[PDB]
Order: C-alpha cells, then sequence, then structure tokens
RNA sequence: GGAAACUCAAAGAGUGCUAUGGUAUGGUGACGGAGUGCGCUGGUCAAGAGUGUAAAAGCUUUUUGAACAGAGAGCAUUUCCGGCAGCAGAGAUUUCAGCUGU
C-alpha cells in the first residue's frame, strides 16, 4: 500500500492519490516496467489530489534548498496537513511516497502518523509522474514548468556559490 | 463504449416518463438523440467545458418543459415517482465529470456549487462540504474560494468553529494576500458583534472582547512584513545598506497603507467598543517598526496617525457637543504638534482647522466654533 | 388539457423544432 | 459466515474492512494542537475567555400571542441562534408539535452431420441433470453485440475480483 | 421490466417434450434472472434507436399507391435522396447485373458483354473500370469494396480494389451465380454445370464441391440467417445445402417449370420463389410450410427481392412491383394486383414502376437506404422505394461511414473471428448443444398336462 | 525514365491528445433530506494486566472506562419534512426561508 505520493517541482507541491498498485513481486518485469512509460495505463495509477504553487521564485528558492537539505519548510507543512488523513501514530499509520529517503525523517519528525517509503516502487512511480509531468496536472499551473526549471536551477546554483554581481 | 453506459443510464426515467403520461415516445426519441449528441461529445476526444456547460442548460431546459407539462398534464407538481429527481441528478453528475475533467476553470467550479446550493432541501450540506473540500485541495492559494467556503459556512448555517478553522487553514497556505487578513478580521468582529448583540437581546428581553481581531491585526502586520520583504528583493540581499533601507522603508509604507485600510473600514463597526477596538490599532502603529516612522521619514504617515488620534474622539456628526467637551484635547494636540515640527505644524493646524469646518442658530455656535478652530 | 405559450417556446427549444425556422425562411420574403 | 461467502456471486478481496480514518478535511484541524503563530494566539485569547459556546447554547436555549404577537423577536431570535443552538430549537419545535399531533413437397434428409457433431458436446456436463437445464445456461449470448453495456457488464465480470498490488488476508468474522 | 417488444430479442432453448440439487437449483434460478434482465435490458433500446423508418401513406381513397410516380416521389423528398436515386445510362454493353457492397457505398456493375465496373455511386469516385471482353455474368464483393469476385466466359476471376487481377480460379467452372457468406468468408458459386462450390476466400481453399445432380442452377439465394444456400433448379425444386453434406439439406417442391428467382428475408423466416409457370410463392423456411401461392402472374416473375424491412420486390421484365407485408402468415396478405371492388383484405401493390423500353436483368435494395437499384439493359436505376432500408443499422455489424482505418481494423477482426464452414446447420443455435443421440440425462454411473407336470425334474 | 497536385487509392513508421468506470450518478416514494440511536477515527486522562524492582521508575498492552475533539466512511425506523392556505422575511417576476390549523 503506497496510498499517496508527494511529487515536489518548481512550480509548487503535489499531492497525488494512489488508485491502483503497482505489482511488487512483478516489479521488475516488462509490463510492468513499461506501463510507466505508456501514460494511457499510467492514469490507471495516479491521480492528482492537490497542488499548491509557490508564491514566486523567492520561495521557490527557499524550497528548493529545504528538498535539497531534506527539511520540511512550511508551505510542505501546510500541503500535507491539508492532505493527509489523519490516521494513527501506533496503527496503521497513512503511506506517503517520497523520493527522499533522507527528507522522510524529516516527514515524520512532523506528521508521526505518516510513514513514509521510498524504495523502487516509489521511485518508480514518482519517475512516471516525471516522465508525463504537465499531463497530470490537468492544466492547473501558472507558468511552464521547464522556464521555471532554467529560472530554479540557475538561482540554486548562483545561491550554492555565492555569486556576486559586484 | 461509455456513451452506450450513460446513455442507457438515461432510460429508467423515461420508462417512468411515458407511464406518467406527460410525454410521448416521439418526443422522448428526440431527447434522447439530443441527449446521444451531447454525452457522445462529453465523452469522446477534444472535449469542452462549453460542451459540458450546453449539456447542463439542455438537461436544466428539459427539466422545466417536464414540471411545465407535469402542472398542465397530471396538476400535480410532483410525480413522486422517479423521473422528477433523476434529471438533477443527471445535471450534478455532469458537474462532477466536468469537473474531475477540467478542474480548472473556477467559472465551472462556481456554477456546480451554485447549483449544488440552490437544489435546496434535496442536496446533503455534507455534499456540498465534499466538493468545497476537493476544490480548496486543488486550489489552495486561490483565495476567493476560502472566503466564498467560510461565507457559506458562517453566512448560512453560522458555524464559527468551522468557519475559523476554515480561516485559519487559508491563512496557513496564503499568508500573502491581505484580502484574507481583511476577511478574517471582518468574520472575527461579525462574530463578536453577534455576540454582545444576543447578550444585549437577552438582557432586553429577560471578557471575550475585539482583542482576538487585534491579534490577528498584529499577526497580520508581523507575517505580512516578513512576506513583503521576502517577495521583493527576491533571489538574493546583493543590494547594498541603500537599497536595504529603500525596502524597509517601502515594505513599511506597503504595511501603513493596508493598516489605514484597516481603520477606513474598521470605523463602521459601530455596536462594540469602537473607540478600544480603534485605538488599540493607534497604540499598535505608534510604536516603532526599526526604521524610524516618527524621527526620520514617513514624517507624513506619522501626521497622519497624529490626526487619526486627536480625531478619534472627534468622529462625530454636526451635532458638536463632544467637540464642546473635549475640543481643548484637540488644542493641546496642535500645541504639542506644533512643539516640535516645522512644516508638518502649519500642515496639522490648517487641516485640522479644515476638517473641523468641513466636518462641523446652529451657525452661531457653529461661529463659536469658528472663532475656537480660527 | 390545454396548451400554453411558454411551454411551447421551451418545447420548441428542447425538441429542437425548426418550424419556426423553415417559417420565417418561408415568410421574410426579402422585405427591405 | 463462509456459507455466504460460497454463496456470493462476487467476492471483492478487500473483504476485512480497511479501519478508514477521518478524512483529511478543510473544515476542522489535522492536528488538534494550534500549528500556526496565529492559531496559537487565537487559542490563548479564547482561553482567557473561552468561546465552547455553552453559554451560547444556554442563552438562545430560552426563547397563541407568543405565535401571533412575537413575529419580530421571533425573527431576531431566528437571526441570533447559532448552529446547535438552530438546531436543538428544530428538534424543540418538532417535538413539541409531535406532542401536539399525532408427391411429396418436403424431403428432409436425417443423415448425422458428421462434419459438427464436433461442435456440440458429447453428454451433459456435470453440475447439470438433463440437456433442458445446460442449454438454459447456454440460451443467451453474452456479447457486446447482443446484449446492452450494463448487461454486458454484469454478464461479465468475474467471481473473485482482488486487488492488483495489495496483500490478502485471511478473514476475520465478528467474535467468530 | 414489461417491454412490449421483448419478443424480437426473446431465444427459443431446449423443452424436455424441478430439482433437488441446492446449488444446481440456485444456478439455474441465477440464470433464469440473468435471462429475464438481459432481455429487458436490451429491448430497452428502441428507445436509443436514433432513426424512423420510412413509410408512403394514401391519406384517402382515391389516392392509390401503386399509381404514385417516380418523379413524384423525387419532388417529395429531400434532396440527398433524390441526388441517391441515380441513374446510368450505360447503353453499349450488355444487360447489367447490379449488386451492392453490404453497406450500400460500393455498386459493382457487370455488362453482358465485358463491363465491369466497382464505383463509390454516392461520391462520384469509381475505382475500378475493367473491360474484359469476353461475356461475364455477375459479380460479388467479397468482404469489402477491396476485392470482388466476377464470373466471366468460363471462370471465374479476383479482382482487387483497383482492378488488377488476382487470381482466376481453375475450378467453378462455369458460374452464373456468386455469392459470398460474409462471416464464414466463403465465396459460393454454382451455373451451368450442375455443381456448388464454395470456395475460402482467406485461406484460399476450395471448401467444397457438391453435386447438384439437376441439371444447371436456375436460381441462387443465401440465407443470411444460418448461411445455408437455396438453388432453384428446372425441376421446380428449391434445395437448401450446406458445404459440410454431400445431399442437400431440404429439397422442396416450389413450382412447376424451372425455378427462376429466389429472395430470402434478413431474418431467416421467409422466401419468396419465382417459378417460370407464372407463379410467385411465399415459403415459411423454419417450419417448411408454403404461405402464399400467387399463380397466374401475367408474364413470368424473373426476379424477386426482399428488403431489409420486409419489403417484396418481384420483376416482370419491363415490370417492378412492390408489395408491402406480403410475407406474413394470413390470407389477407396474399399479395393480389387490384381489390376487387375495394377490398381492404387484398394486399394490392405498395408501389410499381414501368421500365418501359426494356427488360430487367436483376434486382437489388440498397442496404440501409430507402432503395431498390434494378440494373436493366441499357444500366442501372435506383427507385426511391419509401418503406424499403433498416433506418437504424448497427455500426460495429458493418457502417456505412467506415473509414481507411475502420476498414482495415475492421477486415483484421473479422478475418479473426471467421467462422469455420463446418458450423452451417439448418439453425444456427446447434452448436452449443448436445448430441441427439447421447441420452438427454446425464448418467450418474450407477446406472451405468398332468402328466408332463410328474416328468417335470426329467 | 521525367514533370505536375486543394488528384485518387494501397500500405509502413514515428509523434501528438487526459488517452482516466479495478468493477461507473447521492436517490427504479423500493426514494431523498433533517434529527436521533448504534457503529467508526484521533489525542488526553484514569483504571486493569504483564515485565522489571528493595521499593521503584521506566517500558509493553487487539484490556476497559471517562470527558473532549471529530469524520462522512457505514446500519436502522416510523421522529419530522418533500401536503394546503393566512402572514411577514430572502435573493435576483421566478425561486428561497418559519409560525396557527386542515
Amino acid at each position: 500500500p503506497i496510498e499517496y505520493l508527494l511529487f515536489e517541482e518548481p512550480t509548487g507541491y503535489a499531492v497525488f492519490k494512489v488508485k491502483l498498485q503497482q505489482d511488487d513481486i512483478g516489479s521488475r518485469l516488462k509490463e510492468v516496467q513499461e506501463q510507466i512509460n505508456d501514460f494511457g495505463a499510467f492514469t490507471k495509477l495516479i491521480e492528482l489530489v492537490s497542488f499548491a504553487p509557490f508564491k514566486g521564485a523567492a520561495e521557490a528558492l527557499e524550497n528548493a534548498n529545504d528538498i535539497s537539505e531534506g527539511l520540511v519548510s512550511e508551505s510542505l507543512k501546510a500541503i500535507l496537513d491539508l492532505n493527509l488523513p489523519k490516521a494513527s501514530s501506533k496503527k496503521k499509520n497513512i503511506t506517503l511516497a517520497i523520493s527522499d529517503k533522507n527528507l522522510g525523517p524529516s516527514i515524520k519528525e512532523e506528521f508521526p502518523y505518516v510513514d513514509c517509503i521510498s524504495n523502487e516502487l516509489a521511485q518508480d512511480l514518482i519517475r512516471g509522474v516525471r516522465l508525463h509531468g504537465e499531463k497530470l496536472f490537468k492544466g492547473l499551473q501558472s507558468g511552464d514548468l521547464e522556464r521555471a526549471q532554467l529560472g530554479l536551477g540557475h538561482a540554486y546554483s548562483r545561491a550554492k556559490v555565492k555569486f556576486s554581481v559586484q | 463504449s461509455k456513451t452506450r453506459y450513460y446513455l442507457e443510464q438515461c432510460i429508467p426515467e423515461m420508462d417512468d416518463l411515458v407511464e406518467k403520461g406527460l410525454f410521448t415516445k416521439n418526443e422522448v426519441s428526440l431527447i434522447m438523440k439530443k441527449r446521444t449528441d451531447f454525452e457522445h461529445r462529453l465523452n469522446s476526444r477534444g472535449s469542452s467545458i462549453n460542451d459540458y456547460i450546453k449539456y447542463i442548460n439542455y438537461e436544466s431546459n428539459v427539466n422545466k418543459l417536464r414540471a411545465k407539462r407535469c402542472k398542465r398534464i397530471l396538476q400535480v407538481k410532483k410525480t413522486n415517482s422517479l423521473s422528477d429527481w433523476s434529471i438533477q441528478q443527471r445535471i450534478g453528475f455532469i458537474y462532477q465529470r466536468g469537473t474531475n475533467k477540467f478542474p480548472q476553470d473556477l467559472k465551472f467550479w462556481a456554477m456546480y456549487l451554485n447549483y449544488m446550493k440552490a437544489r435546496g432541501n434535496q442536496t446533503s450540506y455534507k455534499k456540498i462540504h465534499n466538493i468545497y473540500n476537493q476544490l480548496l485541495k486543488l486550489h489552495p492559494t486561490n483565495v476567493d474560494i476560502w472566503i466564498s467556503c467560510a461565507k457559506y459556512e458562517y453566512e448560512v448555517h453560522a458555524n464559527f468553529k468551522s468557519c475559523r478553522n476554515i480561516f485559519q487553514n487559508g491563512l496557513r497556505f496564503n499568508p500573502d494576500v491581505p484580502k484574507l487578513w481583511y476577511e478574517y478580521v471582518k468574520f472575527e468582529l461579525n462574530f463578536i458583534t453577534k455576540l454582545i448583540n444576543r447578550r444585549k437581546v437577552m438582557g432586553l428581553i429577560n471578557a471575550l472582547r475585539g482583542d482576538i481581531a487585534l491579534t490577528i491585526f498584529d499577526v497580520c502586520m508581523k507575517t505580512l512584513g516578513k512576506h513583503y520583504i521576502n517577495k521583493h528583493k527576491g533571489y538574493y540581499a546583493i543590494s547594498d545598506s541603500k537599497m536595504n533601507i529603500e525596502l524597509n522603508k517601502e515594505t513599511l509604507n506597503y504595511l501603513f497603507s493596508e493598516s489605514l485600510r484597516y481603520i477606513k473600514l474598521f470605523d463602521e463597526f459601530l455596536d462594540l467598543e469602537r473607540d478600544y477596538l480603534i485605538n488599540h490599532v493607534l497604540q499598535f502603529w505608534k510604536n516603532d517598526m526599526y526604521d524610524l516612522s516618527l524621527r526620520k521619514d514617513l514624517p507624513e504617515l506619522y501626521l497622519k496617525t497624529v490626526m487619526i488620534d486627536i480625531t478619534l474622539n472627534i468622529r462625530y456628526m454636526p451635532v458638536e457637543k463632544l467637540d464642546i467637551d473635549q475640543l481643548q484635547l484637540s488644542v493641546k494636540k496642535y500645541f504639542a504638534y506644533i512643539s516640535k515640527l516645522d512644516s508638518a505644524s502649519v500642515k496639522s493646524l490648517k487641516n485640522e482647522y479644515r476638517s473641523y469646518l468641513q466636518d462641523n442658530a446652529e451657525d452661531d455656535p457653529r461661529y463659536k466654533i469658528l472663532d475656537l478652530i480660527i | 388539457p390545454p396548451p400554453d405559450e411558454e411551454e411551447q417556446l421551451l418545447a420548441k427549444f428542447v425538441f429542437g423544432d425548426t418550424t419556426d425556422l423553415q417559417e420565417n425562411l418561408a415568410k421574410f420574403n426579402a422585405d427591405f | 459466515i463462509v456459507q455466504q461467502n460460497r454463496r456470493a456471486d462476487h467476492l471483492i478481496f478487500p473483504l476485512n474492512k480497511p479501519t478508514e480514518h477521518n478524512h483529511a478535511s478543510a473544515f476542522t484541524r489535522t492536528q488538534d494542537v494550534p500549528q500556526t503563530e496565529l492559531q496559537e494566539k487565537v487559542d490563548q485569547v479564547l482561553q482567557e475567555s473561552n468561546l465552547a459556546n455553552p453559554e451560547k447554547d444556554s442563552k438562545f436555549e430560552e426563547l397563541p400571542e407568543e405565535m401571533r404577537k412575537r413575529t419580530t423577536e421571533m425573527r431576531l431570535m431566528r437571526e441570533l441562534m447559532f448552529r446547535e443552538e438552530r438546531k436543538a430549537r428544530r428538534l424543540k419545535k418538532i417535538k413539541s408539535k409531535t406532542y401536539r399531533k399525532i408427391l411429396q413437397n418436403v424431403i428432409i434428409n436425417e443423415k448425422v452431420n458428421k462434419k459438427n457433431l464436433k461442435y456440440q458436446s458429447s453428454a451433459v456436463p456435470f453440475p447439470f441433470e438433463n440437456r433442458e437445464q445446460y442449454e438454459r445456461s447456454l440460451r443467451m449470448p453474452i456479447g457486446q453485440e447482443w446484449t446492452s453495456r450494463a448487461s454486458h457488464q454484469e454478464l461479465i465480470k468475474p467471481r473473485i475480483m482482488t486487488k492488483p498490488g495489495q496483500v490478502i488476508d485471511p478473514l476475520k468474522a465478528p467474535f467468530k | 421490466k414489461e417491454r412490449e417488444n421483448q419478443n424480437k430479442f426473446e431465444r427459443s432453448t431446449y423443452t424436455n417434450n424441478q430439482t433437488k440439487d441446492k446449488k444446481l437449483r440456485a444456478g439455474l434460478k441465477k440464470i433464469d434472472e440473468q435471462y429475464k434482465k438481459a432481455v429487458s435490458s436490451a429491448a430497452a433500446t428502441d428507445y436509443l434507436l436514433p432513426e424512423s423508418n420510412g413509410y408512403l401513406e394514401p391519406e384517402n381513397e382515391l389516392e392509390k399507391t401503386f399509381k404514385v410516380q417516380q418523379s413524384e416521389i423525387k419532388s417529395s423528398v429531400d434532396v440527398s435522396t433524390a441526388n441517391k436515386a441515380l441513374d446510368l445510362s450505360l447503353k453499349e454493353f450488355g444487360p447489367y447485373h447490379i449488386k451492392y457492397a453490404k453497406n450500400g457505398t460500393h455498386l459493382l456493375i457487370t455488362g453482358r458483354k465485358g463491363h465491369v465496373a466497382s464505383m463509390d455511386w454516392r461520391k462520384g469516385q469509381l475505382r475500378a473500370e475493367l473491360f474484359l471482353n469476353e461475356t461475364c455474368h455477375s459479380a460479388t464483393y467479397l468482404q469489402n469494396e477491396q476485392y470482388f469476385a466476377v464470373a466471366q466466359k468460363k471462370y471465374t476471376f479476383i479482382y482487387d480494389h483497383e482492378g488488377t487481377e488476382l487470381h482466376r480460379l481453375k475450378q467453378h467452372i462455369e458460374a452464373r451465380h456468386l455469392d459470398f457468406l460474409p462471416y464464414h468468408y466463403l465465396l459460393v458459386t454454382a451455373g451451368e454445370t450442375g455443381w456448388l462450390k464454395y470456395h475460402d476466400v482467406s485461406t484460399g481453399q476450395l471448401v467444397s464441391e457438391l453435386r447438384t445432380k439437376a441439371g444447371p442452377t436456375m436460381a441462387m439465394a443465401q440465407n443470411p440467417w444460418n448461411a445455408v444456400m437455396h438453388l432453384g433448379h428446372s425441376n421446380g425444386t428449391v434445395s437448401l445445402w450446406s458445404p459440410s453434406m454431400p445431399e442437400p439439406l431440404v429439397k422442396l417442391l416450389s413450382a412447376r417449370g424451372p425455378v427462376n428467382s429466389i429472395a430470402i428475408d434478413r431474418s431467416g423466416y421467409y422466401m419468396a420463389t419465382t417459378g417460370a409457370d407464372r407463379s410467385m410463392k411465399i415459403w415459411d423456411i423454419r417450419n417448411f410450410k408454403q404461405l402464399h401461392s400467387v399463380e397466374s402472374l401475367p408474364t413470368p416473375g424473373t426476379n424477386v427481392s426482399i428488403s431489409d424491412t420486409g419489403l417484396l420486390a418481384l420483376s416482370r421484365g419491363p415490370h417492378v412491383t412492390l408489395w408491402k407485408d406480403a410475407l406474413k402468415l394470413s390470407g389477407d396478405s396474399k399479395p393480389c394486383f387490384g381489390s376487387m371492388g375495394g377490398n381492404p383484405h387484398r394486399n394490392t401493390p405498395y408501389m410499381s414502376h414501368l421500365f418501359a423500353g426494356n427488360k430487367v436483368e436483376n434486382l437489388g435494395f440498397v442496404p440501409f437506404e430507402d432503395l431498390l437499384g434494378v440494373g436493366h439493359q441499357t444500366g442501372i436505376t435506383n427507385l426511391i422505394v419509401p418503406g424499403a432500408g433498416e433506418a437504424n443499422y448497427d455500426a460495429l455489424e458493418l457502417n456505412p461511414f467506415e473509414t481507411k482505418k475502420q476498414r482495415q481494423e475492421q477486415e483484421v477482426r473479422t478475418l479473426l473471428n471467421k467462422l469455420p464452414a463446418d458450423t452451417i446447420t439448418l439453425d444456427p443455435n446447434s452448436i452449443g448443444s448436445v448430441d441427439k443421440r447421447s441420452s438427454t440425462i446425464r448418467l450418474n454411473a450407477k446406472d451405468l398336462d398332468v402328466i408332463e407336470e410328474a416328468l417335470s425334474r426329467f
């Protein structure tokens, strides 16, 4: 059970709800490995329930650094607290699929009722939504995702290197 | 195909609608071929929200014709059979399908909400809650949906706890637009006004103050200032101290203009202690804002707040008994301002004179007022 | 069971009735 | 329960019911501890002066010529009362009114069709007792071309319907 | 649940001339519930049927229906149908055998002399015009407009879409009648030899050669219901044939003299045969009763055809005459030619036409439209016959608006579900059953002189 | 061999498009809405029990109780409504909202 999916991206955060589980035991097979390439069958697995866009490139760079060093930011806290059901912390946590095994501990530090999965099943679910991108989102974001990617990559790199224009 | 499924889901209501002798077979075949056109346009490729909207309009028109024909043929207003709810259920499902396919046009989402609310007793408020929940999930940043959700659940249901939860969750999501802040202080003032008016009413038949609105006023100033200093000067802080002080001054101008709008639409709540609830915003603006609003620039704003603090008891009608009581307070205010200011002294004197002359036998007591403020 | 004018108007909408359309095409006679 | 599971036409193998938690709503708080600075400020003010509205339930849980003359204070109290107050008022009016009221032309050959006695079965198969029963099983085609779409789906859905990627647990009954 | 039109959608079953098993009892109860639900829900589709059938109705007692002229129809109906009512005047080659594709999109004409043209008669697109200078007799499409088979001087040839010759069949020695069986992919061939040949078009393999043993085959028709072939001989005998049995399944004594033409209803219930003894005869097919015997036609009926809505088009040379509701059991549905004194219980012609110059070669209704294409000595003429076509086709059996991709995929799919030639029986519902031997109860292996009286003991 | 094209066909490859029913709408007055009761979720506190110990503390607990916070995700049944007016109120001449009796 891989119930929800968290995809971080330069325009904002997306929470998807996993409709159908993919196969666990047959996860290396040919048909299971190329159903994430076919879009007509990937939309049988993944459904978008929420997308919180960023306030601009400033909050984009803040959340890019927080996602980079593995911390839950305030917009993450907001969207996860909106979307994930108040499960128990001792019996059957709600299962969130992330792509970052050291972002998981920061998610359970804030929501103890959430167990986080990033193994190969969550990895290829995540790369399915990365492979399709703008088609899953049904038209609900401002800004082209690759244009925001160019801006965020340049901003992240100049921040990380302390590029001064003086 | 799924148009076949939906079209043959449409058949029991017209079974019933032919048995109840209002429609005939040759006209129900015409409404089925129009509905076939619409269902095929819906679940084929290249679909449009205008196809959804025209289907909803056609189904509402055949519902109105069905009601008219029922009143004319059977002379009842509902046959209490399948064929009086099936078509509204169909319209609701066309709306649900359309909002699942194109969840991006708030015109269609709001038409869904309007039809679902106006359906009346037959709908369920938890059914409206479900589509509010998924719409707020998809558009958390769009703020008018938060206002509309809380407005539906206070101005129709009067659910103060859930309304407070909606406003706090919206302010968690986008704590950057001042419109949600203003509608939250508006909701809290409306709630405390209804509280003290039900107290007054239970007194007239037979502690908890605006300090909530002041605390959300305080966090409104703090977080709006934080988000403007983070929004402008966007990527980095690569700016010398001239540009940093220019930025901080401009955020003070921004935030203080919003508090000017706050007091301007704060005055009309005059059923609570309006003097205390405006004077606390006065004392919250009077303190230091880390870049010398009084002792340096924004001295025009300092003069504006001084004029507000002077007229804060003189917010009165032409019956000027309060002026005859405490115009010496305004005179001492003008003296204390002109004891320090240089051109703001003459500005505040001429402005208080022009304001009192514009706002204030009856001209003979006004001749006393003109001799006072001359 | 009489007729009705509003009922026949929206019935002409619902059943897709071009009867008044052909009446107007036969009637308009290029009068201008 | 073993008998009704043997007799059930369709088993949907999430059969032990999953413990549904309370949904992540936007009308409430999904953590029940103050999560923002606004929330903790509003709750410390509201616990200086609490608003659980038991006082605001007992205040509006108080209010012939009461029916005819009081047509203004009735509308005032209607505008004044809160959610649970109006629910209790509707219940009180409902209980009060319910306490108030109550040479030959055809020659057929009858040779055996040795080429298509392979398209008909040799005997009657096991679960039936005669060919009338067995051909009453075969008498209706389940095809898309011969049924409607709903009937086609009802005829072709299988008995055992599992979910494709989650564990099937053993059955648990309400106290055996 | 009641559904006034269920008995069209009902399905017959076996009867003996209840059970103690609990599990089998409830299984049969579920099966009967599912059959009733399926019949009811399948019969509720008549609301969803888009179009309505055509007609023409007299609205007066002076206005008879057989005296309504084709120009009057073409004035009274729309421009699309008036343009479908084509007329090709092809004078120099012989009388034109007409043939339509099974959706009405393509027309295949054959001159007697040599002129075979396959065309899209409703656009203006011909896609094969080939002049095979030996006397051609008949042609048919195979599964498409993409292949057609022509019966030439002796050998049957098979041509592709643009008219290149694909096959010369060395069997099928003298065909005069070709017909394709579309669910079985079989080209059926009969003619001057007394032989009936079934040829599989997909594999390429001659499936059956059957001795008619009754001389040349005078007429030939296909039951669309169960794909058995009704051949009419010079005995006055129709015989019903299948490619499994080397003997005819049934032999009926239809007429005296020879049998000029046979037509079968698409429901597989009625068969109209015209003999050369001036006798039209309507036959029950399922129970093999003779329904009607219209004897003493004024001249022998050279053709009959039955539309999809059950009209009966007889042609007697220059004349074409159509009767409505003639294929019914009652004696008031016997097709007359006049109503003697205005009897309402006499089936006068539904409409008639006179091809005054010539003698018509054959008749064929256009499949899903209200037209009758008659091919005659100077070419083709479509007649607007308003009651004469299924208004509501099924678009996944055969589609008149089908595209190139739909043709390709439907060709592969019908090729994949091609029925074997052995499944052709007199009734189609006899390939799920058990043998008519092999006892109807299944067996449970448990079931698997007073002196002479003294002299007895000796 | 060559040329032309808003020409007619026969096929191949790639790309695009939410391309989305894992068992199809909230409802054949057999119905819906309201309310109640049962059921469910979460945290807190208390009790039990185990384990540990000089006593503990701690830790475990598919053990119960309490008030609180809720979810829309289940199940009843006659508690009312989907009957009529009189009347005021609500929004843009249609729909919406409660009192006195049938």
